[PDB]
């Protein structure tokens, strides 16, 4: 198989957490290929979708930051060894993500750190954008705050994707037209160009070539969690949300709330990803993506 | 009742210092000290008794008054070997208790002259423990005056303080509050160890002038306790009938035996709990679920004591969600250490999934590895310390292990697949955003039952009276806490029968460290809320109406300890008393000393006309690391500096800040409030100096040097005091002013500059002084860093009106 | 590629979005330029097309919720929701150099104004900040070709060039009514007059010719 190297031009976006008022420079899959089963009935006709409900024979990565011509891949929660100053220690964790190439010297100690954090404000900025809210009724307008990322002029999110060719080459014929990414879409938020490129062959699966560093919010079957955690290095996040959508249409209700792992983590041992399926009360299924991706 | 000579062995020190006419040493003093005042005797304490062989008193009124008897290396030899003490009394644990103590702590400083011994006094004051700090030695003294929290705060001098009478007949008075309820009750272990933290802060534990003195009584007293009380909970475990035996051969039996366990535990999210409010809740949410974060933090400790019966003393550092722990290395305790860490981290998962996770390292310690050895030279006392960096940089990585394996798999698999209640995302919170709980929607917006809780705070723990509290057992009422517990607040003043019951879990009260009373095992708190919400503090302001932010952290407090002392004199001084006494001082200036600076403040370069107008400012948690203030901008901007020149009066020239002060209106969110304001100590934390402030953008990144006297006294007190008498003119004129500022590389805009600068006098004004108020403000243009400091300048008058 | 439909924007009068100098404009915080908002070119044509398809016969829509089909097919809802049809481009400046070339110095004036009280005549003076009055911004908004998702099991209705038509004549519309109006704040006194100028329809062959004709007549 072959994978996909994908350059976009990201100006704003909103990928919110908690709320609209924040964001996020990470997209974990669950909320990009929860898209790809919204924006493939917007081109399809629900057999696109229905052709990719439930398979889980395709691995893509997330939506993670690049400045300018190296992938910013993240930071791994593995084990420093920190036998400098405290400083570069609390330096750390004010740091995201890295270049392709330094993640070994990075995890003994043996690694500079004004550099990276250097180039944490060349990702881009976290901005704001006040706006003002509903005529309620006859009232007083409100506002509302709403705050977003805003990126570098020379920066976007990048993305690796394999799989079997022909559900692949059905990711890129809804990529080629999938419209404003991101949250609160509807304003100008979250638009972008999709590019095609050859990927770095550096950053090849090593799902059993001891680098089990995943690039996915993730997560393995029940059963499966008590095998991949003896050494794993990972984080638990949320990755909650709202469903309301046609074929659905009453008052929204949420997804079923779910941990995923995190997106850098490194582990023990191999593992396998599955879709998990998130609807909790009415008729269409909704399903959370974690089927993750590795990295030497 | 088994443990009670862990602290009482020290009181021979000041009770000569306020001439009670004594005689004998420090096991003299005490060993009738409480017999003089503690068995309701009017007798005079000039001609008391030495020994008595009484068969029918036991050791509640024998060796309670026996507990001392014999503590110092020189007078081992009556309690033994004439058979004046037996093994039954504590006394013989509080010999080997200040022995492995003052062993540890007590080293004579490298002076010129040596060979001093430390014996009676009654002149001698404490010095600086930032001394020892740097590569220069300070000579400030710390003049043992009251420190039971009045105003001011309290701080070095460099005289020597002259001795009297009236700070001393308030510390024996104060002693005559606390040290006659000394029963068998609770107050051992809790009262004690904390009303008399404050007093003893000031007062010096020894006489030597070959020394310095930097460790006081209470980092003494609290560490013969905290290795007192923590070899009771090592003895009976490793076979001991007869204390002699443990000093009479195997007093040299840790050589390179380990008999305690150095610990922490960390609740890993404190500020990402905090900092997650997208509502209503802004305004009061912020400040409460801060209180309920600090307020479990002392309850966590307080279930790793209540399970052993240990002190508060073994917490040696407190502040910000952590707590160094020693503890006996033993297996006891260290098999209910992980009953601990778990069991609280399982309480968790019903209420906060994966927020709060907290975990606790180990290092097994000796008591070799503390002590300067005999015949340590340069190249001998430098391996010592090295280990004494090797248990916290590998205590931290115990702990950077337990960080990344948080959850077992059996845990989060419950968690992982879940709607609770089973119901519909129409009820939906808005605070906390969750959705198991139904929503009971109150105050017209979906809150959810932790919310509806945090709402019920408020209406009494921001006020001024109510800041007392109550942690009874698991019931439904309050403030859900784990291991058992529930968390409310109230007062104490008519409901002392409610606080005069068992099903009280844990005990607290406010700032004031209250003797006489006992109003509850109080601790260091916030208090300063000038007025309840947020929105308090826009309402008022002449001139603009902007919620001033303010957060400011110490910088390098990871090397406080490890890298602090090992600079000058190759780090001999490297123990645990001295580490110990600045961890409780800033339990003190970030604690309570902040409410003097607040509360009646000095400095008043923006408002002025009151030496005493209080800052209408609110501190969010005062406490440790990092102080986070929110108030109006004005108040804010000139505490800003002016706390921090109750900084530069401590450390003196070592510590570094970097603060943060940014403007906002009062509607704003609070996940926008901590994301850049997070840049204004992320930006004058990365000077090169590291220390600096930034005000209002990265761009303005100034030093604390270049702020107070270059901005302020220079540029701001130019501008607004040639039309100080026409105090309401034309800010529509200065305005115009900053644009220029930012066209400055630009040639005609020196032309522009003085054009408008004689656009402003004439004949309606005294235009005595208007070729200078013209020339400063024209120097200051063509210099590329000198209008830096004047775009602030220009920015006070505008946001003052 | 989609419907999606240029313009460039053209102030006329000065034009101030408040986003609350005291009160500034809508500041990009990269480049420190003036842009347009994409709320402030959406939620303002929501408050005067539903009050000229609308509010012909009689309506009032006292909220944003219970407007007309062609309303809620282009900017959606949340009980119905057709569709979120229109989906604009948050646009900024386009030439700040021959702006500042043929004379300008800050790009963002300051007017004045006043507040006489008619209790004393007392002058309140007032400090107020504009656009520069030629600050040619650019523009687009993307429609789309909308495969239309049906919330009823009658599946995969998708739109040929019938219904599509009515929601060009609603634009045009949309932005007739905005060059005879208002894009900013402080109003009913001569803020932000703008111009669209060389409006294209942009993405069959037949279709594109008519598109033009609903927005070449604004």
């Amino acid at each position: 198989m072959n994978s996909r190297l994908f350059r976009f031009d990201v100006v704003r976006t909103h990928f919110g957490d908690h709320g609209l008022e924040s964001s996020t420079i990470g997209c974990p899959a669950d909320t990009l290929y929860s898209a790809l089963c919204v924006e493939a009935l917007r081109m399809g006709g629900q057999q696109l979708l229905d052709e990719l409900v439930a398979c889980s024979t395709l691995r893509l990565t997330d939506l993670l930051p690049y400045v300018g011509p190296d992938y910013l891949v993240p930071k791994p929660l593995k084990s420093v060894r920190s036998d400098s100053s405290s400083l570069q220690k609390k330096l750390a964790k004010k740091i995201g993500f890295l270049p392709a190439a330094q993640l070994g010297s990075f995890l003994d100690g043996t690694a500079d750190l004004d550099d990276l954090a250097a180039r944490q404000t060349k990702i881009g900025v976290h901005a704001v954008s006040a706006k003002a809210a509903i005529h309620n009724g006859k009232k007083d307008a409100d506002p509302y705050r709403v705050g977003y990322f805003r990126f570098e002029p020379d920066a976007g999110l990048w993305l690796l994707a394999t799989g079997s060719e022909s559900e692949l080459g059905l990711l890129t014929r809804l990529l080629k037209g999938i419209s404003a990414l991101g949250g609160e879409r509807t304003s100008g938020f979250g638009a972008f160009i999709p590019t095609e490129s050859e990927v770095p062959a550096a950053l090849t699966p090593t799902t059993a070539a001891a680098s089990l560093m995943t690039l996915t919010t993730s997560l393995p079957t029940d059963d499966e969690l008590e095998q991949a955690l003896a050494g794993a290095t990972y984080r638990l996040v949320k990755r909650s949300g709202f469903v309301a959508s046609a074929t659905y249409a009453e008052t929204p209700r949420r997804k079923r709330d779910i941990y995923k792992l995190a997106a850098g983590s490194v582990f023990s041992r191999p593992f396998q990803g599955g879709i998990l399926d998130v609807s909790l009360g009415g008729n269409h299924p909704v399903y959370s993506y974690a089927r993750p991706l590795f990295l030497a | 009742e088994t443990v009670i000579g862990c602290l009482l062995h020290d009181i021979g020190k000041p009770v000569q210092r306020a001439a009670l006419g004594y005689r004998g040493r420090h096991s003299a003093i005490g060993r009738a000290f409480v017999k003089k005042i503690w068995l309701r005797d009017g007798r005079n304490p000039s001609e008391f008794a030495d020994e008595v062989y009484e068969p029918d008193i036991e050791v509640f009124d024998r060796r309670i008054l026996d507990a001392i008897s014999y503590h110092h290396s020189s007078a081992l030899r009556t309690a033994a070997e004439n058979g004046r003490l037996a093994a039954d009394a504590p006394a013989y644990v509080a010999y080997i208790a200040d022995n492995i103590a003052a062993g540890t702590d007590r080293r004579k400083a490298d002076s010129d002259d040596g060979q001093g011994a430390s014996t009676w006094d009654s002149d001698t004051p404490l010095y600086s423990v930032f001394n020892r700090f740097g590569a220069d030695t300070a000579n400030l003294t710390f003049a043992p005056e009251m420190l039971d929290d009045r105003e001011p705060m309290n701080i070095p001098s460099a005289r020597r303080i002259e001795f009297d009478k009236y700070r001393y007949t308030e510390i024996v008075n104060k002693l005559e509050a606390v040290l006659v309820d000394l029963e068998c009750s609770d107050t051992y272990l809790a009262s004690l160890l904390n009303v008399l933290e404050a007093t003893l802060s000031f007062v010096p534990s020894s006489t030597d002038a070959s020394e310095v003195v930097d460790v006081s009584l209470f980092d003494h007293l609290k560490l013969t306790g905290a290795l007192g009380a923590c070899i009771w909970h090592y003895l009976q475990a490793t076979g001991q009938s007869d204390f002699k035996s443990a000093l009479f051969d195997k007093q040299d039996t840790f050589y390179n035996e380990k008999a305690f366990l150095l610990t922490t535990f960390d609740v890993s999210g404190i500020q990402d709990f905090i900092y997650t409010i997208h509502s209503s809740g802004a305004a009061k949410m912020l400040r409460a679920r801060s209180f309920y974060l600090e307020m479990l933090t002392e309850h966590l400790i307080d279930e790793l004591l209540a399970r052993v019966g240990l002190s508060r003393a073994n917490l040696n550092y407190s502040g910000g969600g952590h707590a160094y722990l020693l503890l006996p290395n033993t297996e006891f305790a260290r098999n209910s250490l992980e009953e601990f860490e778990r069991e609280a981290n399982e309480w968790l998962l019903e209420n906060f999934a994966t927020w709060l996770f907290i975990a606790t390292g180990s290092v097994p310690l000796a008591a070799n590895d503390l002590m300067r050895r005999p015949n340590e030279s340069g190249p001998q006392a430098h391996d010592r310390a090295l280990r004494y960096s090797g248990l916290y940089r590998e205590l931290s990585e115990q702990l950077s292990a337990k960080k990344l394996a948080r959850y077992s798999a059996d845990q989060l698999r419950e968690l992982n697949s879940s709607d609770h209640d089973g119901q519909k995302g129409d009820r939906e919170c808005s605070v906390c955003h969750t959705v198991n709980r139904t929503i009971k929607t109150i105050n017209d917006l979906l809150l959810c039952s932790l919310c509806q809780a945090l709402t019920a705070a408020s209406q009494q723990i921001q006020s001024e009276s109510r800041r007392f509290l109550l942690i009874s057992e698991e019931s439904s009422d309050g403030l859900p806490l784990p291991f058992g517990a529930t968390l409310t607040f109230c007062s104490e003043s008519g409901a002392k029968q409610a606080l005069q019951q068992p099903q009280t879990r844990r005990l607290y009260a406010k700032n004031k460290f209250f003797a006489g009373e006992s109003l509850g095992t109080g601790l260091w708190v916030g208090d300063y809320v000038a007025q309840m919400e947020f929105g308090d503090y826009v309402k008022r302001a002449s001139g603009i109406a902007r919620l001033g932010v303010l957060r400011l952290d110490v910088d390098n407090l990871g090397q406080a300890f490890t890298h602090g002392f090992m600079k000058q004199g190759n780090g001999k001084f490297n123990t645990i008393s001295r580490t110990a006494a600045f961890s409780r001082m800033l339990s003190l200036f970030f604690r309570q000393h902040i409410n003097y600076v607040l509360k009646h403040p000095k400095l008043r370069p923006l408002t002025g006309d009151d030496p005493e107008r209080s800052r209408r400012a609110t501190i969010i948690y005062s406490g440790g690391d990092d102080v986070f203030v929110v108030g109006a901008w004005d108040d804010v901007i000139e505490f800003g500096i002016e706390l921090r020149e109750r900084f530069h009066e401590f450390t003196q020239g070592k510590l570094t800040v970097s603060a943060g002060i940014g403007m906002f209106p009062d509607k704003y969110p609070i996940s926008v409030m901590a994301r850049e304001v997070g840049d204004l100590e992320g930006a004058a934390k990365s000077l090169p100096g590291k220390n600096g402030v930034a005000l209002f953008d990265p761009e303005f990144t100034f030093r604390w040097d270049e702020l107070l006297s270059k901005v302020i006294e220079e540029k701001y007190r130019h501008i607004a005091d040639y039309f100080r008498c026409n105090e309401e003119r034309g800010m529509a004129f200065i305005y115009k002013l900053l644009e220029l500022l930012d066209q400055r590389g630009d040639r005609i805009t020196e032309a522009r500059w003085v054009y408008f600068l004689m656009r402003m006098r004439g004949p309606t004004d005294d235009t005595t002084r208007f070729q200078q108020f013209a020339n400063r403000l024209h120097q200051w243009f063509q210099d590329p860093s000198d209008a830096k400091q004047l775009k602030t300048a220009l920015h006070l008058y505008i946001y003052r009106n | 590629a989609k419907i999606e439909i240029t313009g460039t924007i053209t102030v006329v009068t000065g034009l101030h979005i408040g986003a609350g100098v005291d009160k500034p404009v809508v500041r990009d915080p990269l480049t420190k330029w003036p842009m347009i908002p994409g709320t402030s070119l959406k939620g303002k044509v929501r408050t005067l097309l539903s009050r000229q398809y609308g509010a012909d016969t009689e309506t009032f829509y006292r909220k944003p919720n219970d407007d007309p089909a062609q309303i809620r097919r282009l900017f959606g809802d949340t009980k119905e929701y057709k569709t979120g049809r229109l989906v604009f481009r948050d646009t900024k400046l386009t030439n700040k150099d021959d702006l500042e070339a043929r004379g300008a110095k800050t790009l963002t004036e300051v007017k004045f104004e006043n507040a006489i009280n008619r209790v004393t005549a007392k002058a309140n003076p007032r400090q107020m900040e504009r656009v520069i009055p030629g600050s040619e911004f650019a523009f687009s908004l993307v429609y789309e070709v909308s495969f239309g998702t049906p919330d009823e099991e009658q599946k995969a209705s998708l739109p040929s060039s019938d219904e599509i038509i009515e929601d060009f004549n609603a634009i045009a519309r949309g932005l007739k009514l905005l060059e005879l109006d208002y894009l900013g704040g402080s109003g009913t006194r001569g803020y932000g007059q703008v111009k669209f100028s060389d409006l294209k329809a942009r993405a069959d062959r037949s279709l594109l010719e008519m598109l033009n004709h609903e927005l070449a007549a604004v």
